[PDB]
């Protein structure tokens, strides 16, 4: 699995630019694609979403109408026709794969991303923005949501992402359930409205910012981000 | 002066009752064998069951019609009853014709080849809808009773409307499409099936020949008599058309009653299921 | 020769089967009944649970 | 209904569409079973009819019709069990070398067991008498006669409707017709009109084997239609 | 020499018979004669799974009672979500004539077997997201009859070559071989402890096998035809075996003999699959009469009849929690009961 | 619907022939 984004550069306001990402090492047709931006010194924001076979497409309220997403399954590449660029649309976009089935782990792989230097919704909030901690001490991060994420089926649609300095976000927890490749030191538990991420023992490689996300509805909303200082 | 005096009416009534009983028994047996057994619910079996249901619905009209032709002066249970009496019968006739055409086409595509249950059911539903829509005008053009205070009340039974008779005429002239096209289809398809098989096979071609001959002899007189009816100009013409139309009625009921005899009872699986049900 | 080998194998197989501690049928049936009764309430098939648990 | 559930339902619908597409190829492809003893020349047919291993699949296409022929591999002679899987097939290709007068009884017993099977009661059997040249040579040389194996060969007479081939001696024709009659005697037994055998003569060099199987499959499909479509 | 060996074997068989008869102090039909009756257990089709292109032959429930895998001779293995009735994965098999399937207890791997004589293990947790062949276990000189996973690394397989083998997915070699049977093995049955398993073959007899020692300790007889199905009791001390004689028998490992017989003068069709409930009170068995009758394990009385299928019931499986039961048939449907 | 004349249309027709 590897995702290499291309098409970034300096574009004047109101211009047109199309980002292209090359997929390889996995079934690009079976996995759905997502676009998440990251403004400089800011948090993550969901841009759009496309299902397998271009059967289901959704856009965020801030990009609906202007930007359009398209995929090419035969060639195994993703396109993002970005028209009518604004001064506030400057951000680094990441291409993320996802698959939906019983036991799946959506948002498992995050691409390298590309930078584009131009020129009710469940709002997530975190009371702790910066928590300096020492190595080896058990760190506990708390999260708060405005709407109960507990669906009638009993599943909790909460996602935790860890973006280390100079690296793409990494999925830690997708539903208490531990993702593949993540050590067992991380653990998540909470109620329908209160969530807490507890670390058994922090290490030197655990430094970074923790971003939370809810997947109860299509308009995915990220959190403010909790950074840990060594 | 009376229509079809008692001299020849008693045999007509007797044969009508006999054909009605035979057709009702056959349709009931066919429906029971098709519903009770799952293996008897194939595409052709579904067509045969729908055709038998249509024929039975037509046979349920013999009662009322036997009453019209015996006593046409007294009431006919109101206009709505007659209108529906004429509409359900015409719709079931059109549905039977369309089902025969579809079964012939399916047999041709299956035997003369060099199928889906959903598709067959959708086609049957479309044919039923077309048959019910084509008979629509019969609910407004005809079926309305039409004529000392109570002596005045007598002499009333469905008759076509006097001013709208032209509409009924131009409609029955278009109804001929339900004869020429199915006749051509059945003839050509049976001829091709015989050329492929006969040139088991002998019995199949003989059954097909008997079926097409019965279809002709039973349906052509019906349309001929109806065309004569809409073309009545003289008194003797009407007198002859009365006999021609009662003969057409007898032939139509004979066909409706013998349909399962020619289609269902001739099959091996149908007879096997019938024997397994009775034992 | 394979015949003598198969014969000796079958002979040795019956010896291991004869020297087996076999308990009476009464105690085995009693144990089976006790096991079935110990889990009778925990069997959705034997006891139909309400529609809230299905 | 959460978004993950909707995505799962969409994937299920896509899988259903894929299965519906595969149905168009599965229902149209005709499956056939290839049976025969070790001495049978079925391998020569498989190698020439290309127009601890288990099942062997052979696929060929003639007249735009895709045929799938399967040959059993290392499975033992216990046929009553694994034969149930090959039911509902179009036909079963049964090849037997009629030139070996020694093991004809075993072939007849196998054909009787296959024809009188509880599960193959509605499956037809295509009989191919391979290696007719060796049979002709053996019956013309006079070294081994059929009377030494079957006592009825001396009393059998050639049918009146027998159309011999040009350049063939009457002895070879009589022998092959006697073998065909002996096979038909068991084929017609317990037939009940639900399955019919198709005796045919073929050889190792006969390239027309694909056409005979095609005609047999056409006839079987025609009979199945006549039965199902209420025409028999 | 051989004559003396056969005489000694006959004498040992007679001694074993006399010992089994001596321990028959009382039958199960007499002790359970005063127990309360089970009544009539009515089951209705809750979910109807369809999509297979050919006949369904085998199915198995995993650790989670929500996931379900079914095998069909069309060459496709579909994982069914019993709750949402959604198709999770589709595995295109290389060999269409599949006869069995297995679901690992961890839920990461699944196996299949048929006339190809090769057990192919498919990985479901591949990082690439596509189901691929993990190992092609070959070596059986016959069609594979049934496969069952012991753990995430070991798997036992049965074939019609009269021999069974214990495979190691890590290396792909037979760690243990069983050659005691005299007929084609049809189905296996793993104990809840995963230490012992009993199998039945066409020799009308079932023998208890050992995973480590690899030697048979007990041999059960009493059938008059081929044993097609076999299932172990939830406790692990007994098991039932189905045969084409339309008579199901219950055998106990501790008693080393039959305890009860399930038969009815109206049923003459053979048995294809046998299964037990969570507690073992109800015994479910599939018959060739297009129905699936439920028998009382302690009274042998028919507690119900399942006639939701229109073709031969080829398989039967009960969830680990007994919440629902699945019945597969050759009509390409897989209905869920309760 | 098989057209069959009624007693009413017989007398009407007869009265028309005799003017």
């Amino acid at each position: 699995v590897q995702l290499v984004e291309s098409g970034g550069g300096l574009v004047q306001p109101g211009g047109s630019r199309k980002l292209s990402c090359s997929a390889s090492g996995f079934a690009f047709s079976s996995f759905g694609m997502h676009w998440v931006r990251q403004a400089p010194e800011k948090g993550l924001e969901w841009v759009a979403y496309i299902s397998s076979g271009s059967g289901t497409i959704y856009y965020a309220d801030t990009v609906k109408g202007r930007f359009t997403i398209s995929r090419d399954d035969p060639k195994n590449t993703l396109f993002l026709q970005m028209t009518s660029l604004r001064s506030e649309d400057t951000a680094m976009y990441y291409c993320v794969r996802s698959i939906y089935y019983y036991g799946s782990s959506p948002f498992d792989f995050w691409g390298q991303g590309t930078t584009l230097t131009v020129s009710a919704d469940i709002v997530m909030t975190q009371a702790t923005s910066s928590v300096p901690v020492t190595p080896g001490e058990s760190v506990s991060i708390s999260c708060r949501s405005s709407k109960s994420l507990l669906h009638s089926n009993g599943n909790t649609y909460l996602y935790w992402f860890l973006q280390r300095p100079g690296q793409s976000p990494q999925l830690l927890i997708y539903r208490s359930n531990l993702a593949s490749g993540v050590p067992d030191r991380f653990s998540g538990s909470g109620s329908g409205t209160a969530f807490t991420l507890t670390i058994s023992r922090l290490e030197a490689e655990d430094v970074g910012v923790y971003y939370c996300m809810q997947h109860l509805e299509y308009p995915l909303t990220f959190g403010a981000g909790t950074k840990l200082e060594l | 002066c009376s229509p079809f005096p008692l001299g020849a009416l008693v045999p007509v009534t007797a044969v009508c009752l006999c054909l009605f009983v035979v057709g009702v028994s056959g349709n009931v047996v066919t429906v029971m064998l098709i519903g009770r057994y799952r293996d008897m619910r194939t595409t052709t079996n579904l067509y045969l069951g729908s055709m038998a249901v249509s024929d039975l619905l037509i046979l349920l009209g013999l009662p009322f019609d036997l009453y019209r032709l015996w006593r046409s002066r007294p009431w006919v249970f109101g206009p709505l009853l007659c209108r529906l009496s004429l509409y359900v019968g015409e719709g079931c006739t059109y549905a039977t014709l369309l089902h025969m055409t579809a079964l012939s086409v399916e047999r041709y595509l299956a035997i003369c080849r060099p199928v889906t249950r959903r598709r067959v059911r959708a086609l049957i539903a479309v044919l039923w809808a077309v048959a019910l829509l084509s008979a629509g005008p019969f609910l407004f053009l005809v079926g309305v009773e039409q004529d000392a205070e109570a002596a005045a009340l007598f002499s009333r039974e469905c008759r076509p409307s006097p001013a709208q008779l032209g509409a009924l005429r131009v409609m029955l002239w278009v109804t001929t499409a339900y004869f020429f096209l199915p006749f051509l289809c059945l003839s050509i398809l049976y001829g091709l099936i015989g050329r492929e098989l006969w040139s088991g096979h002998r019995q199949t071609v003989r059954v097909l020949l008997v079926v097409v001959l019965a279809f002709i002899i039973c349906w052509l007189p019906f349309h001929v008599g109806r065309i004569i009816y809409i073309n009545t100009e003289d008194s003797r013409m009407m007198y002859f058309s009365q006999y021609f139309n009662i003969v057409a009625l007898q032939l139509f009921y004979l066909s409706a009653s013998i349909n399962p005899i020619l289609y269902n009872l001739i099959s091996k699986k149908y007879r096997a299921a019938a024997f397994k049900l009775l034992l | 020769t394979a015949s003598i080998a198969q014969a000796r194998k079958l002979v040795e197989q019956l010896k291991m089967e004869a020297n087996i501690d076999r308990i009476k049928v009464s105690k085995a049936a009693a144990d089976l009944m006790a096991y079935c009764e110990a889990h009778a309430k925990e069997d959705p098939l034997l006891t139909p649970v309400p529609a809230s648990e299905n | 209904l959460s978004a993950e559930d909707k995505a799962a339902v969409e994937r299920s619908k896509m899988i259903e569409k894929q299965l519906q597409k595969d149905k168009q190829v599965y229902r149209r492809t005709l499956r056939l079973l290839l049976l025969g003893a070790d001495n049978s020349g079925k391998s020569t047919i498989v190698k020439q009819m290309r127009i601890t291993s288990g099942i062997f699949e052979t696929k060929f296409q003639v007249d735009k019709v895709n045929f799938h022929m399967f040959d059993v591999g290392a499975q033992r002679d216990e046929r009553r069990k694994w034969i149930q899987c090959f039911n509902d097939v179009t036909a079963i290709i049964f090849v037997v070398d009629s030139s070996d007068y020694n093991r004809l009884q075993e072939a007849l017993n196998d054909f009787k067991s296959i024809w009188n099977n509880r599960w193959l009661r509605t499956i037809s059997v295509i009989l191919f008498l391979n290696k007719q040249d060796l049979l002709a040579e053996k019956v013309l040389a006079g070294k081994s006669k059929i009377e030494d194996y079957f006592p009825e060969f001396a009393r059998y007479t050639t049918p009146e409707d027998a159309t011999p081939e040009p350049g063939e001696d009457p002895r070879v024709t009589r022998a092959k017709y006697f073998i065909r009659k002996e096979f038909v005697d068991i084929s017609t037994a317990s037939g009940d009109g639900r399955h019919i055998c198709y005796p045919h003569f073929t050889c190792s060099v006969d390239t027309e084997n694909a056409r005979r199987i095609f005609n047999d499959c056409k006839d079987i499909i025609l009979q199945m239609n006549l039965r199902e479509y209420n025409l028999v | 020499e051989l004559d003396q060996l056969r005489q000694e074997a006959e004498q040992l068989k007679n001694q074993i018979r006399d010992a089994r008869k001596a321990c028959a102090d009382a039958t199960l039909s007499q002790i359970t004669n005063n127990i309360d009756p089970v009544g009539r257990i009515q089951m209705r089709t809750r979910r109807t799974l369809r999509g297979h292109l050919a006949k369904i032959y085998a199915m198995h429930w995993g650790t989670d009672s929500r996931l379900l895998v079914s095998a069909s001779q069309d060459g496709k293995l579909i994982i069914w979500d019993s709750y949402t009735t959604n198709k999770v994965h589709a595995i295109p098999l290389r060999s269409s004539w599949v006869m069995t399937c297995a679901y690992a207890p961890s839920g990461n791997y699944v196996a299949c077997g048929g006339l190809d004589n090769i057990c192919s293990i498919y990985n479901l947790k591949t990082r690439e997201g596509n189901v691929r062949v993990s190992r092609e276990l070959a070596g059986h000189t016959g069609y594979l009859s049934c496969c069952r996973f012991l753990d995430d690394n070991q798997i036992v397989t049965s074939s019609g070559d009269t021999t069974c083998a214990l495979w190691d997915i890590e290396t792909g070699q037979q760690t243990t071989t069983f050659t005691g049977h005299t007929g084609d093995v049809m189905s296996l049955s793993l104990a809840p402890d995963t230490r012992l398993f009993v199998s039945g073959a066409c020799d009308a007899s079932a023998k208890l096998w050992d995973v480590r020692e690899g030697m048979c300790r007990q041999t059960f007889t009493g059938h008059e035809s081929d044993i097609n199905a076999i299932c172990f009791f939830p406790n692990g001390n007994a098991f039932a075996t189905g045969s084409d004689d339309a008579t199901c028998r219950l055998f106990d490992l501790r008693a080393d003999q039959e305890l009860m017989t399930y038969s009815h003068d109206n049923i003459i069709c053979g048995i294809t699959s046998v299964s037990f409930s969570k507690s073992g009170r109800l015994l479910l068995a599939g018959y060739d009469d297009f129905n699936c009758n439920v028998w009382d394990a302690l009274k042998a009385d028919r507690a119900g009849v399942l006639a939701g299928h229109d073709n031969r019931v080829s398989c039967l499986g009960v969830t680990d929690d007994g919440m629902a039961v699945a019945t597969g048939s050759w009509d390409s449907f897989l209905k869920i009961w309760n | 619907f098989v057209p069959i004349f009624t007693y009413g249309e017989l007398q009407r027709m007869q009265e028309k022939e005799r003017n």
